[PDB]
């Protein structure tokens, strides 16, 4: 659960 | 700040007792407490400090997530009972929700309610979105984990962190987000209702991740190739159905908030419906 939130590459 | 108190009540630190620390945010401690109301009436209350040496940034953060709650009064939206502002450390005061998240409490309960109890929660955060989207905003993170859930078991949408007014004016998501806001930031209520999906999805599955551990990446091209979660166990038919529906390509084919509110209560009404339960597929996603 810890990249629940991120930018797309 | 005056952007807040357009929507947020001032309120008197004399009012306010803490009682403990339940949680912790990005911008300090989570308390339970009490707040005394005008009336002298003694409510059961969270409260958020803003944490000690905060910037002005963290500051116009915290409270304008206040201003965007206080726009809401709806029963299930959390009720902002004020802010402080005057003194520090600078607070805000909302309802209380015994049972807290609603990922971490399903995730307690595996298999433990009726499909009714599951619907019911269903229906409150429905309800909650319907309003938002009237009310002109979407939220971009609606999920499981940003749905409190009280003692009664009622659900309410909270967390508008990344909330804002559809209008002509960071990081993503991913799991929770439309293929089409993914693609090109195109975010409208039928992306919030794509989430709506993923947090039916959430519920039937007891607070499973969505897409599991996949990748970002993977959730993003297997989604866009028309793969979609697989049905929860002893998912009625009707709830995978509306997730499919939640789910479309086509932004335009999914229900409105209003749709699934009454798809919902017909649900609850015809309780019967419930069960006609939801195989071998060649992999873990399903094609559509
Ligand atoms: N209104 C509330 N009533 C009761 N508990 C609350 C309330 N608001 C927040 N909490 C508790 O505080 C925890 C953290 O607050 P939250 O609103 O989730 O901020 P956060 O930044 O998302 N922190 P976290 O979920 O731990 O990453 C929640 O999981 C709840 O257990
Ligand atoms: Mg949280």
């Amino acid at each position: 659960q810890w990249d629940n939130y991120e930018y797309i590459w | 700040t005056q952007t807040v108190h357009e929507f947020a009540k001032e309120l008197d630190a004399t009012n306010i007792s803490i009682d403990k620390v339940v949680g912790a945010g990005e911008f300090g401690e989570v308390c339970s407490g009490r707040l005394k109301l005008p009336s002298k009436k003694e409510i059961s209350v969270a409260i958020k400090t803003l944490k000690v040496g905060y910037t002005e940034k963290q500051r116009r953060d915290f409270l304008g997530e206040a201003s965007i709650m206080g726009q809401f009064d709806h029963p299930n939206i959390i009720r902002l009972e004020g802010v402080v502002t005057k003194s520090k450390p600078v607070m805000i005061v909302t309802e209380y929700m015994e049972n807290g998240s609603l990922d971490s409490f399903l995730r307690k309960h595996d298999a433990q309610f009726t499909v009714i109890q599951l619907v019911g929660m269903l229906r409150g955060i429905a309800s909650g979105m319907k309003y938002l989207s009237d009310m002109g905003y979407v939220h971009r993170d609606l999920a499981a984990r940003n749905i409190l859930i009280n003692s009664n078991l009622v659900c309410k949408v909270s967390d508008f962190g990344l909330s804002r007014v559809l209008e002509d004016d960071g990081k993503i998501p991913i799991r929770w987000t439309s293929p089409e806001a993914i693609a090109y930031r195109k975010f409208t209520s039928a992306s919030d209702v794509w989430s709506y999906g993923i947090v039916l999805w959430e519920v039937m599955s007891y607070g499973e991740r969505p897409y599991w551990e996949m990748s970002n990446q993977d959730v993003i091209k297997a989604v866009d190739e028309g793969y979609r979660l697989p049905p929860p166990m002893d998912c009625p038919a009707a709830l995978y159905q509306l997730m499919l529906d939640c789910w479309q390509k086509d932004r335009n084919n999914r229900p409105k908030f209003e749709q699934i509110v009454s798809i919902l209560d017909k649900l609850i009404r015809n309780p019967g419906s419930l069960k006609i339960i939801t195989a071998a597929r060649p992999s873990n996603l399903l094609l559509d």
